[PDB]
DNA sequence: ATCTCCAAATATCCCTTGCGGATCGTAGAAAAAGTGTGTCAAACTGCGCTATCAAAGGGAAACTTCAACTGAATTCAGTTGAAGTTTCCCTTTGATAGCGCAGTTTGACACACTTTTTCTACGATCCGCAAGGGATATTTGGAGAT
DNA sequence: ATCTCCAAATATCCCTTGCGGATCGTAGAAAAAGTGTGTCAAACTGCGCTATCAAAGGGAAACTTCAACTGAATTCAGTTGAAGTTTCCCTTTGATAGCGCAGTTTGACACACTTTTTCTACGATCCGCAAGGGATATTTGGAGAT
């Protein structure tokens, strides 16, 4: 038995728009924060909640960006999000020149 | 004792009172409590911030209930602004009654 | 307490102290904390009112962050007020664009 | 480290976002975008840390930093 | 009689209006609009002439910027022609509502 | 005397000139009424705040500074009229 | 050396900056170096814009600086442009710029 | 009544930088907006910093990190250095 | 390929104003100088919590397999908006005069502040118990095949 | 439009843990009281905003003609998604080692405050004059046409 392309996708959309769980695995993301902080100031520690803060903020940001990117895709009679969609989303937001 | 573990200060217990007032059989998780505590601080600053500017703009040295009111009118959207101006005017009417 | 004289749950005395410590202005009138406390109380009343209902609709007796998010995003005017805010652990409103659904 | 943000993870993010079909080039772009984002916030978070003469980045330092970028977050000491 | 191809005058107009800085909305019309709107909020308001000029500077700036973004949306959709859905898209993404 | 329908003072040529400054080459016929809507909502928002500043000062004349402060509030800071 | 500007080596007025920090309810007390540091920063940024606007007036065969020169200055400079990303310079116009696809082919 | 302005200091700085160049009155008005604008952003963030750190006073340190937070990259470096250099020179006197 | 022609760019003269450079005289504000006072820098200290570690299983990420369906290219015709023409409305300009009201001025005081003792609300810390979590079964809402 | 067939939804029971009430104890709010100064009410005023008019003319509205753009239709290589197998690392759990955050104490010094002396900067005003900016004519780069 096969589900048509797009059907498990739509199922996934419904699932995740219902949950509140973080969708990035905690440890890879934590390594990323420390790598980045390290480039600004060396010998730094983090309260556990601060990484948490950064992951809530990071994910809310990205989720909100895919909403915007998705609309741009649809604006172009497409259904697939592409880099040019993120780029336009970010430009119209004034995040990017 | 002797070395005291400081003292955090929140609106958690006033938020709990108001929640009772409106949903007596409903309760609230500590995470959601924390969110309401942020909201109150966030709004307090947004308001006190405008009031402060209004007082500067008009060359006055005091934040009166007049500045709070117009701060509120600038800060809050349509219907929320109208209700908030009631509850505020009413509290002051009532507070100055009581002596 | 000034809170009782004003008919409020929210602490008129604290709000008054907090106004004097925040360097907002040289002086704080006597009416100003009352009106502020009153407004803080009204708005926290207004969120919990809708958030509670969202706990009902979702069959719960405890308000969690996701009910605050549904309260907020489903209400036009609070959505505006919190336009630039993210509620940790709130997730998003269920929304799927028309053209993505099968015919 | 930026590859720790894996393809399936980006897909989950995109799905909460309401995205049905994702082009293969999207996964690199998002990694670029997240890096720029995290950099800006951490730059400011660390600025606040240094100023307090501390060695530990706090939740408040982050909340302050997200407030500066106009991205107020509730639930961590707002 | 001579006749320019469609788009030729449009291009030359873009150059002209991008070189210069004068207000592009007429002055009396704009002021009538402000007074009308002010009135629905409060009767008996008067305006410093420079208050209206500030408003007009801000409004022409806002719209000129919005048309920049609207164009990016038309071009994104492989069109050269701006349309209502382009502005709606620009405004949605900018986070403007109502 | 009654003020009515003034958004039609924002004419078709005027909207076209603004599009030109914005680099717009071709404009569909429906744009002009969309643009009036937008401008109206823009002005209602700024003026609302300008007028609140005015009412607060117990004034009847709206000043450049009320407009300048209103724009700052909306995050659309303006240089050239005070502040 | 009398004035605090002269002392600090500055054109911007340390005395005025001190007073405005005090009468602006930023904090109870204002340190001695604060208005100095701040007048220095205000002077640097104005010198960087006037420099860049100056060039723009000269490129446009002009002797006197007008708002269009400030506008050209700010928006052709990645960093000033960002600092004033949310600002409108009255009477500055926009940068000349036409997307490619619209050029005659 | 007196209307305070930065116009004289802006002329002075303009003469240093472009000695044969003038400034129109509107252009001056913008420059005066720019200075009040930036002053506000800096004193504002400096104010938060002192509150965040339970401190009663605004010192050049807060101005400095406010500068680092507000100005973009290369502009923060030069302003930081023009600013510390003026304070050093100022202490070296009295 | 070469000519024709139109609007923007350049050239001419004239003249209005807004500027920059004086000189002025004059209110307010900076500095100089003295003194009262609270903020905060240092130094020493407890312990909360970040870092780290070691292991072990479980499930997630990676990689592979296939073909469904999507995006991108091509072609075309009817639609529609640009260019240019004509008619005359209404905006702009310049001055006018009446006066509504913004903003300055001045005395009287209610009202906020600041200091000190008394009353007490709200923070910290505690944990029994039920709301919710998680595990398993049974139902229901659809998708995809024929 | 009718039967087979998943995955999500709902039902149900047993376990886990964080709600939310209760105990206790202090930091801060309240009461009471002497103190001055920012605010307010009320008198007076002339900048400048509203209103009007009249004339000139720049520009808007309405119209015709048609070039070219939009978008409907068609085709299809190929990029994705669904699902299977394989490989890898994340999460949990149980502490132990100790960094460094934040509590406490304090006096030296730096900043506030307030009075007198000193001079900077703003408001009001003229002036050489190149900078413009406008009204009028001509030349020019290149779109479109022959
Ligand atoms: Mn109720
Ligand atoms: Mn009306
Ligand atoms: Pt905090
Ligand atoms: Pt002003
Ligand atoms: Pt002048
Ligand atoms: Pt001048
Ligand atoms: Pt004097
Ligand atoms: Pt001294
Ligand atoms: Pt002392
Ligand atoms: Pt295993
Ligand atoms: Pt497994
Ligand atoms: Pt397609
Ligand atoms: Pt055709
Ligand atoms: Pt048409
Ligand atoms: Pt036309
Ligand atoms: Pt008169
Ligand atoms: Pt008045
Ligand atoms: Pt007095
Ligand atoms: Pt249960
Ligand atoms: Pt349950
Ligand atoms: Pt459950
Ligand atoms: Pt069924
Ligand atoms: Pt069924
Ligand atoms: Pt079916
Ligand atoms: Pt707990
Ligand atoms: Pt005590
Ligand atoms: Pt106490
Ligand atoms: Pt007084
Ligand atoms: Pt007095
Ligand atoms: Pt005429
Ligand atoms: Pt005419
Ligand atoms: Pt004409
Ligand atoms: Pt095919
Ligand atoms: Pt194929
Ligand atoms: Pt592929
Ligand atoms: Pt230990
Ligand atoms: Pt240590
Ligand atoms: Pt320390
Ligand atoms: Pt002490
Ligand atoms: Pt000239
Ligand atoms: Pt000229
Ligand atoms: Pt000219
Ligand atoms: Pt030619
Ligand atoms: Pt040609």
């Amino acid at each position: 038995h096969r589900y048509r392309p797009g059907t498990v996708a739509l199922r996934e959309i419904r699932r995740y728009q219902k949950s509140t769980e973080l969708l990035i695995r905690k440890l890879p993301f934590q390594r990323l924060v420390r790598e980045i902080a390290q480039d600004f100031k060396t010998d730094l520690r983090f309260q556990s909640s601060a990484v948490m803060a950064l992951q809530e903020a990071s994910e809310a940001y990205l989720v909100a960006l895919f909403e915007d990117t998705n609309l741009c895709a649809i604006h172009a009679k497409r259904v697939t999000i592409m880099p040019k969609d993120i780029q336009l989303a970010r430009r119209i937001r004034g995040e990017r020149a | 004792k002797k070395r005291r573990k400081t003292r955090k200060e929140s609106y958690a217990i006033y938020v709990y009172k108001v929640l009772k007032q409106v949903h007596p059989d409903t309760g609230i998780s500590s995470k959601a409590m924390s969110i309401m505590n942020s909201f109150v601080n966030d709004v307090f600053e947004r308001i006190a911030g405008e009031a402060s500017r209004l007082a500067h703009y008009n060359k006055r040295s005091t934040i009166t209930s007049r500045e709070i009111q117009t701060a509120v009118r600038l800060l809050l959207p349509g219907e929320l602004a109208k209700h908030a101006v009631s509850e505020g005017t009413k509290a002051v009417t009532k507070y100055t009654s009581a002596k | 307490t000034r809170s009782s004289r004003a008919g409020l749950q929210f602490p008129v005395g604290r709000v008054h102290r907090l106004l004097r410590k925040g360097n907002y202005a040289e002086r704080v009138g006597a009416g100003a904390p009352v009106y502020l406390a009153a407004v803080l109380e009204y708005l926290t009343a207004e969120i919990l009112e809708l958030a509670g209902n969202a706990a009902r609709d979702n069959k719960k007796t405890r308000i969690i962050p996701r009910h605050l998010q549904l309260a907020v995003r489903n209400d036009e005017e609070l959505n505006k007020l919190l336009g630039r805010v993210t509620i940790a652990q709130g997730g998003v409103l269920p929304n799927i664009q028309s053209v993505l659904l099968p015919k | 480290n930026i590859q720790g943000i894996t393809k399936p993870a980006i897909r989950r993010l995109a799905r909460r976002g309401g995205v049905k079909r994702i082009s293969g080039l999207i996964y690199e772009e998002t990694r670029g975008v997240l890096k720029v984002f995290l950099e800006n916030v951490i730059r400011d978070a660390v600025t606040y840390t240094e100023h307090a003469k501390r060695k530990t980045v706090t939740a408040m330092d982050v909340v302050y930093a997200l407030k500066r970028q106009g991205r107020t977050l509730y639930g961590f000491g707002g």
